[PDB]
RNA sequence: AGCAGAGUGGCGCAGCGGAAGCGUGCUGGGCCCAUAACCCAGAGGUCGAUGGAUCGAAACCAUCCUCUGCUACCA
RNA sequence: AAAUCCUUUAACGAGGAUCCAUUGGAGGGCAAGUCUGGUGCCAGCAGCCGCGGUAAUUCCAGCUCCAAUAGCGUAUAUUAAAG
RNA sequence: CGGGGAAUCAGGGUUCGAUUCCGGAGAGGGAGCCUGAGAAACGGCUACCACAUCCAAGGAAGGCAGCAGGCGCGCAAAUUAC
């Protein structure tokens, strides 16, 4: 019995590691004005998460403005501490540096405090989100999933 | 030829990247990807394009491949979309 | 925040200061049984705001607005 | 050896003599139906050639017929056909 | 395993022969030996190698490729009878 239960854990924590950030995580953030912005390399930004929450290694998109990309958010900071998931509402300054590409976007050029920040889920993410993320994933806020796959055409 | 909103044992698909030699590879307004293949009467009869609307006869063994049962035009496509047919573009 | 390389659906050309056209794309014909290629025609221009000596969309005193790329302090 | 089976022999035992003959075929190879329902290049058949896309001589069935017969299919090693 | 043979077949041939008769070999794998006319014997012993039985943990006892029967292996093979 015990030989079988550990199995089981054993066989999670091997899943999830190794298998890790492809799970995106449904996450949109409202911009909390007034903040001490980091303009590139790496941007430095004071965000208020209003659906889902948000952790390390999620990519996130700026819709309305085409389909802007920042790749991989690397850090979540309350203040000063380093946090795992955001509070449903925290004052998060998260460290993020995009991907290499031929540019990295800017802040005021690209993207405006107005525009809103949402995650980039695809077919792949959901689908593997949906089966093995049943007991890490949230509550009674997956609607939004629904709601934002609509918009990203899925 | 008439309307028909068959929803039994088969389903509508967006022709995506249709490459193959009868291999079709489209996107099913349900479910995930499917290979569905260029049914008897469909190989030199009727013509679909790299972008179509098609209702598919979902074979439930496997479920990674089907074949093509119907292909659609614009009228149909344009009325299919008044009843069920997701806000997906026709 | 600053700097830099450019502004016509779309790639570049242009002057002597009198005065705006080329390749490609789009549309309508023809040739062919049919497509392509070819042969005829068509539409598409506030040359980003210009104050100036004026024969200025222009050359610059670049004054100013837009877009793209780069540099700058990690809570 | 003791039994069994057989042979022998009283009694019982045949009119859908319901005391019931199957396994494969019926386009050609290759003996036997261009008969009638069903399906509509879907389902399937087909060793090979081929048959199926709305009058299917070939599929699923009914009827009829052919082959061998208490047996007859199918797969696989091997022999003749193989000069 | 080898022969005597088997299937097929004009003549020539081809293929099979673990299997009831003859000869050879081995008793899980090797090795060494006692007794006896005859054995390098395994329903004799001695040791090691591989497996495995009992146990009071001190020690003890193993050999179906004999007839039944069981497990395994696999497409593939019978009764713990008199
Ligand atoms: N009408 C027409 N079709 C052609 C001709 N040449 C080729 N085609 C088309 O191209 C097909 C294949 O030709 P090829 O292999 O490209 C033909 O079956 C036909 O549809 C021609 O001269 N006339």
């Amino acid at each position: 019995f015990d030989a079988f239960t550990k199995y089981r854990q054993d066989y999670k924590k091997q899943k999830q590691e190794e298998f890790k950030h492809i799970a995106v995580f449904p996450c949109k953030i409202k911009i909390l004005p007034q903040y001490i912005f980091n303009s590139r390399d790496p941007i430095v930004m004071g965000v208020t998460v209003e659906a889902g929450q948000v952790k390390q290694g999620t990519p996130m998109c700026v819709p309305s403005k085409n389909f802007v990309d920042i790749g991989i958010v690397t850090s979540i900071e309350i203040n000063h501490k380093q946090v795992d998931v955001a509070k449903k509402g925290q004052e998060v300054c998260v460290k993020i540096e995009p991907i290499p590409g031929e540019s990295p976007k800017m802040f005021g050029r690209h993207f405006e405090a107005t525009d809103i920040l949402v995650s980039k889920i695809s077919r792949q993410s959901i689908d593997a989100l949906k089966d093995w993320f049943r007991d890490e994933m949230q509550k009674s806020d997956w609607q939004l999933i629904v709601e934002l796959k609509k918009v990203f055409e899925i | 030829r008439e309307l028909v909103f068959k929803e039994d044992g088969q389903e509508y698909a967006q022709v995506i990247k249709m490459l193959g030699n009868g291999r079709l590879e489209a996107m099913c307004f349900d479910g995930v990807k499917r290979l569905c293949h260029i049914r008897g009467k469909l190989r030199k009869k009727v013509w679909i394009n790299t972008s179509d609307i098609i209702l598919v006869g979902l074979r439930d063994y496997q479920d990674n491949k089907a074949d093509v049962i119907l292909k659609y035009n614009a009228d149909e496509a344009r009325s299919l979309k008044a009843y069920g047919e997701l806000p997906e573009h026709a």
